[PDB]
């Protein structure tokens, strides 16, 4: 079990850590959260009283190095940053633990939800995503844009996804048009699952960390780059069953994840009428169709 | 975007650009079998792509054996038409292509796109318009060589003869369109009027007939007439 220290909470502010979220007032006596389980990235992430604009936070794996949290008033954020020595740390998250100042990850033991929306995203995979490579961490929110966003603008602060485009020349093999176009297996298996991505396993990392980018931060190009990499899937012919099974069990979680209320902005009502009903796959998605009628049965 | 009443004009300057018709490409008979069921029998179609401006027209015979053993033969034939309208622009010298390229149908769209991502800076594009080209083959000497066809084939035809000798563009698209939105309203009454007249021929190296001036405002107020009456005897008005 890690920690995540803060030095201080000077502005009213909701503080996240993963799917919990809790209120701290202006000034209260708050010095982090403890009891993170190791084994899991993790994201902590904020929303100021007085400016609801701009949800941010930071991506971060406990075994990569001690993280705390710092109010910069210049700045006007709540950073990340990395100590590095380690005597310093240990003996302060031990006093902040000895007067009982932090909150306590409030993981229930059966609760997979956790597991279950980030089994397939790393660290190293997230810090290409998100290239600030003198931070172990990644900080993330509402208006960065994607790379694909700032083709269609500072490319530093960007998020650099797999671009994926169904109307491309990468998409699209000379003399195979119809073909390739009606049927993107070429495009998913060839171009992206062996070209790019290497393995399903990277595939979906890059899907889960879409998802919760948007969810979390409501970041537009995310939800963009996670209904395109669904869509892929869903529009090939010829996709490793393996895939399509945990596919399901993905979306699963995610949609039972998603708060209610934030459905019409983040759910893409052509993307999912044509996934579980139009395209190839639409009798492969028995448990993420099922959760879907059930919950948001508006959207179909 | 796309193509209405406000930028008309712009199919008359001198930016190339296509008009594509796919509504005769994959053309069929419906008949009944010997079981009782029915069946349909495909016959010979044609791409329909006109230059608006220099009456140009690029017409390409789609022999009925490009559907032998083809599924889904609705959605191949845009596909097909695509095909063929990209290899056209590559078959142009570079100054010749177009540089639009506007469907008179929406489901062209993502075919002729997908097709013509070599051409980035050539634009795909709609129309508001409902323009009366499927009714190319109620032209004598176009459903000719169509129906003739053995084998593909492209004929380049001139649809405008030497009209642009004594017209402009526009009033020359604006006759050909009238003509055929005739043609395709009520088409015996469209060729009865277009050669009533003996005296008035088409050449052996002309589609439509040798109208003067003054025949051509006569014929053209007739083809109107003929349009407000079937709108009646259509709608009773
Ligand atoms: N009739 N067929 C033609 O190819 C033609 C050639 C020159 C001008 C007009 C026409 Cl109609």
């Amino acid at each position: 079990m890690n920690t995540v220290p803060f030095t201080s909470a000077p502005i009213e502010v909701t503080i996240g850590i993963d799917q919990y979220s809790f209120n701290v007032k202006e000034n209260q006596p708050f010095h982090g959260i403890k009891d993170i389980p190791i084994g899991h990235v993790h994201v902590i992430h904020f929303q100021h009283a007085d400016n609801s604009s701009m949800r941010y936070g930071y991506w971060f794996d406990c075994r990569m190095g001690n993280f705390y949290i710092q109010y910069d008033p210049k700045d006007g954020l709540y950073k990340m940053m990395e100590e590095r020595d380690g005597a310093k740390f240990e003996n302060i998250v031990h006093n902040f633990k000895e007067r009982q100042m932090m909150v306590s990850y409030p993981k229930i033991d059966e609760d997979d939800t956790w597991y279950n929306l980030t089994e397939f995203v790393q660290m190293d995979k997230i810090r290409k995503i998100v290239r600030k490579d003198e931070n172990q961490f990644s900080y993330v929110d509402s208006s960065m844009t994607t790379v694909q966003e700032n083709e269609l603008s500072d490319p530093a602060h960007s998020l650099n996804y797999t671009v994926i485009n169904f109307k491309s020349r990468e998409a699209i093999r000379p003399g195979h048009e119809m073909e390739d176009f009606l049927d993107k297996s070429y495009y998913l298996n060839t171009v992206m699952l062996q070209g790019i991505f290497k393995n399903s396993s990277n595939y979906f990392g890059e899907l889960q960390f879409a998802f919760l980018n948007a969810m979390f931060f409501g970041n537009y190009g995310s939800s963009l780059q996670w209904h395109a990499m669904i869509e892929l899937i869903c529009s090939s012919a010829t996709v490793p069953k393996h895939m399509l099974d945990k596919l399901d069990e993905i979306l699963y979680y995610q949609i039972k994840t998603l708060p209610e209320q934030y459905s019409d902005i983040l759910l893409n009502e052509r993307v999912w009428n044509i996934c579980l009903y139009s395209s190839f796959q639409k009798n492969s998605l028995h448990n993420t169709e099922k959760i879907m009628e059930n919950k948001y049965p508006e959207l179909l | 975007g796309a193509m209405n009443s406000s930028n008309y004009a712009e199919l008359f300057n001198n930016d190339i650009k296509l008009f594509v018709d796919d509504t005769n490409v994959y053309r069929v008979t419906v008949h009944k079998t010997f079981e009782g069921n029915v069946a349909t029998k495909a016959i010979n179609g044609c791409i329909f792509t006109l230059n608006p401006k220099t009456g140009h027209l690029f017409l390409k015979i789609i022999h009925t054996s490009v559907w032998a053993g083809q599924k889904r033969l609705s959605q191949l034939a845009k596909w097909k038409t695509a095909e063929e309208v990209s290899a056209l622009v590559r078959s142009l010298p570079k100054e010749e292509q177009p540089k639009q390229i506007i469907v008179t149908r929406k489901a062209m769209l993502d075919p002729l796109e997908v097709h013509m991502l070599d051409f980035p800076n050539i634009a795909i594009r709609p129309t508001e318009l409902r323009l009366p080209f499927s009714a190319a083959m109620s032209i004598d000497k176009l459903s000719d060589v169509v129906m003739k066809a053995t084998e593909p084939q492209m004929v380049l035809f001139n649809i405008y003869d030497d009209w642009l000798d004594r017209i402009s563009s526009y009033t020359a698209f604006s006759r050909l369109t009238l003509l055929l939105r005739a043609l395709k309203t009520n088409e015996e009454s469209a060729k009865m009027i277009l050669l009533s007249d003996p005296t008035i021929t088409i050449k052996s190296y002309h589609l439509w007939p040798s109208f003067t001036d003054e025949q051509w405002i006569t014929i053209e107020s007739q083809m109107r007439d003929l349009i407000l009456t079937e709108y009646g005897r259509k709608y009773n008005v």
